[PDB]
RNA sequence: AGGACCGAACCGACUAAUGUUGAAAAAUUAGCGGAUGACUUGUGGCUGGGGGUGAAAGGCCAAUCAAACCGGGAGAUAGCU
RNA sequence: GCUCGCCGGAAGACCAAGGGUUCCUGUCCAACGUUAAUCGGGGCAGGGUGAGUCGACCCCUAAGGCGAGGCCGAAAGGCGUAGUCGAUGGGAAACAGGUUAAUAUUCCUGUACUUGGUGUUACUGCGAAGGGGGGACGGAGAAGGCUAUGUUGGCCGGGCGACGGUUGUCCCGGUUUAAGCGUGUAGGCUGGUUUUCCAGGCAAAUCCGGAAAAUCAAGGCUGAGGCGUGAUGACGAGGCACUACGGUGCUGAAGCAACAAAUGCCCUGCUUCCAGGAAAAGCCUCUAAGCAUCAGGUAACAUCAAAUCGUACCCCAAACCGACACAGGUGGUCAGGUAGAGAAUACCAAGGCGCUUGAGAGAACUCGGGUGAAGGAACUAGGCAAAAUGGUGCCGUAACUUCGGGAGAAGGCACGCUGAUAUGUAGGUGAGGUCCCUCGCGGAUGGAGCUGAAAUCAGUCGAAGAUACCAGCUGGCUGCAACUGUUUAUUAAAAACACAGCACUGUGCAAACACGAAAGUGGACGUAUACGGUGUGACGCCUGCCCGGUGCCGGAAGGUUAAU
């Protein structure tokens, strides 16, 4: 793959008390990826820019809810969400 | 009782489907009193 | 076997059923199998062109062999089937080299009958020949109208055809509805008659029989209303008018053949 | 063996009452007919209005049918109110 | 929180469809909720849907659709060939336990499995859009083998109990454990193996089919369940510690046996019938073009990959279809106890509910019921409705009959409990033992335990023992229709329609006829014992007269007549 791609694909830190739970128990981050990224790149890409050794990524899609402004009916936009494993000799940076 | 609306989305999608339009002379002649007309969505889909 | 039926429930009472004791029982030889699909006596347009045919039981085209031609190589009978498709039986028969093809099968014909179809064979039922071959009056059946075509007449169970006539190109017959009819005489035909002749022995007893033989009930038009068929409503029972079919023309007595082609080879016709 | 018999699901609609600005634009309750077959039901397909389809009642085709629905001719015509 | 009550073949649990956030938490109460609402499927904010093995995708086709060329058609367009789409069908593989406020066959623990790619090694004739097998198929029936599952006993933990009695033949609770892997049983199917020839399988074939010898008798294929492992593991009544009283952590007994038993499995089997019961790919094999120490195939080990989308929640409904939080409508799956023929019914279990206005009063009248002196259809269009009948066994049963029926005709008799025959019989199952063995999931003997009708005799209670729910009213005469069916969705279910059968008539196959300006298609891959049309309508007895009228069929002599 190209690095160029890589550094486009991982949104941001999902944060939460299932997303806390899982990285304290089992070892495992929580991201809200681009929505068209796939789980080749997302292990390439987390273990490229975090330097750190994934060992599967698991994932899934949130439909946006659906939200009314003064009277008007709009839809939250979709995304993608990616549940990290981390090979256990890891242990977590935030920056 | 058994009322006149029971739905399915193959059968919407076959019947009054884009592609369904696009099909023919008369669909496509749909399409453009549509757009003429300025509709929010032409066809039913999802 | 024709056999009525001790009468154990009202359906039950008129019906004779014909029961052949010979036939095989077992599935009929698969490579010789085709899939058939009901039409619903409906045309590519979808519509009736055929009015009282549909339901009925699933069936398999089984591939009958009407040209006969595989030549002076003998066949022997192995055993008799059922077809669906045809009043007649039929039979499955194995040529010398290996080859099985099913025939109409023939009256006396039976497991073990070796037969053959060519120029030069021996004239007993089921051989097969073209025509300028065959004695002058003999019967035969699955006769074709143009050479190499297949058969096309007498192809019923218990029908036949009498060679009346040699002359020149063309044998006259007695076809079996009764009209003299010449067909070039280069056409082969099969010895013997159609099997299975009581056939029309049995009886269906019962408006569920005919309902699996793919027949759907026939309105009688003077029931209908007048819309729907000339022969239309009335007040109680009022017929008033010819008879005639659905669509207006008259029908018990009125000639509707009409081909100038055909007409050559036609004698006369059946009375 | 059976368009066999008794009988639930299942399919149907014979009588009675209630309901009739209904709990329901065709139901409910109590009984009633078929219930291994010409049965019943799921998914998909086909037939289109001077047409379909009809075990035929002019029944049925989207709660509209002795000729559907929608847009047009169209401000049809109305010695009638 | 406690008692009460309803559903329990559902008013429970799981899906598909359809919906689309209704899911879970916090917070709010204007509107929405037929009342209040602190509550909600309402408002606002946050969270929530984790897959190589479950689905979709994907591979393969059905009906049907689209359809390069092609045929046809004023134009648009119609039909269809090669193709290419189209599931409701065929196609590789995962299980038990643990966990969340909300997902889990996806996360975690354990234990596996499949298909591909590369690699090595050993061996090696590999190659297809062509060939052949396989895939691959109906209804009905029968009943033998089992399992899910349940009941009792043993076992283990606890209990001696608000009121007489309860250290006992007593009471309560648990007695759970999968895919996989090894084994090869009840059963089903089929002769096997070797050699020579034949060209039928569009060309080729060592494969299929055909023929001929030779030879052997066991051989192969299939297969539920059991047993073993999986598992010193998990789960497990409970107990011991702490607790924000919501839970967290540790510890953890027994964990067997007999019997009954499916509608589930063996079984796509077996027996029988006629109405004669999909297609295609994966899959196995044969070779053609070809390629030959390459390639490619086979096995074991290593190694990598298995993409993407769906996954929340509702689905007998307050979330789908009915304008409503609507007494209506909606396919598939699971199927506990006692009684019972039963999935009916009555009462309960697991589990879910008390149907989103109450509170009084206890008139007329209406609705839904219960009971009734004496009479018993006198009511009324009409016994409309109500009442009554109602079960199992045995006895009994008419005219008439198409010999089957009618018939459940009608009518009657016994029916509870307890004891004995027998401290539980006839049967059903079948342990221990002994013998045999081609030694095993074997055979014979064997009868402990376990289960368990029916009857007879004797006694006993009650007005009543088919005590409830449940569960035929019957008979006599006659109209019409033979019969089962079908029909006016929403005032008509019939005597109407269909009907098996009967008759007429048309039609020689490029069939009549029907749908199409045409091509084409149905009729039919049928062929006069076939097909269409009309009438009649089982069966039984029969179907009489009339060709003047209209019609149809035959005739060509004359008379008459169109274009030209």
């Amino acid at each position: 793959i190209r690095e160029e791609r890589l550094l486009k694909v991982l949104r941001a830190p999902h944060v939460s008390e299932k997303a806390s739970t899982a990285m304290e128990k089992s070892n495992t981050i929580v991201l809200k990826v681009a929505k068209d990224a796939t789980k080749a790149e997302i292990k390439a890409a987390v273990q490229k820019l975090f330097e750190v050794e994934v060992e599967v990524v698991n994932t899934l899609v949130v439909k946006g809810k659906v939200k009314r402004h003064g009277q008007r009916i709009g839809r939250r936009s979709d995304w993608k969400k990616a549940y990290v494993t981390l090979k256990e000799g890891q242990n977590l940076d935030f920056v | 009782m058994k009322r006149t609306f029971q739905p399915s989305v193959l059968k919407r999608n076959r019947s009054h489907g884009f592609r369904a339009r696009m099909a023919t002379k008369n669909g496509r002649q749909v399409l453009a009193r549509r757009r003429a007309k300025g509709r929010a969505r032409l066809t039913v889909s999802k | 076997a024709v056999v009525k039926c001790k009468p154990t429930s009202p359906g039950r009472r008129h019906v004779v059923k014909v029961v052949n004791p010979e036939l095989h029982k077992g599935k009929p030889f698969a490579p010789l199998l085709e899939k058939n699909s009901k039409s619903g006596g409906r045309n590519n347009n979808g519509r009736i062109t055929t009015r009282h045919i549909g339901g009925g039981h699933k069936q398999a085209y089984r591939i009958v062999d009407f040209k006969r031609n595989k030549d002076g190589i003998p066949a022997v009978v192995e055993r008799l089937e059922y077809d669906p498709n045809r009043s007649a039986n039929i039979a499955l028969v194995l040529y010398k080299d290996g080859e099985r093809r099913y025939i109409l099968a023939p009256k006396g014909l039976k497991a073990g009958d070796q037969i053959q179809s060519g120029v030069d064979a021996a004239i007993k039922p089921g051989n097969t020949l073209p025509m300028r071959n065959i004695p002058v009056g003999s019967t035969v059946h699955n006769v074709e109208m143009k050479p190499g075509k297949g058969g096309q007449l007498a192809r019923s169970a218990g029908t036949y055809v009498q060679i009346v006539a040699r002359d020149g190109a063309y044998v006259t017959l007695r076809l079996r509805s009764g009209e003299m009819r010449k067909v070039e005489a280069d056409c082969r035909a099969t010895l013997g008659e159609v099997g299975n002749a009581e056939h029309m022995l049995r009886v269906l007893g019962k408006a569920g029989a005919a309902r699996w033989r793919g027949v759907r009930p026939t309105v009688r038009g003077t029931a209908m209303n007048p819309v729907d068929h000339p022969h239309g409503g009335g007040e109680g029972r009022n017929f008033g008018k010819h008879p005639v079919t659905p669509w207006g023309v008259q029908t018990k007595g009125k000639k509707t053949r009409s081909n100038k082609r055909t007409d050559k080879f036609i004698v006369r016709r059946r009375s």
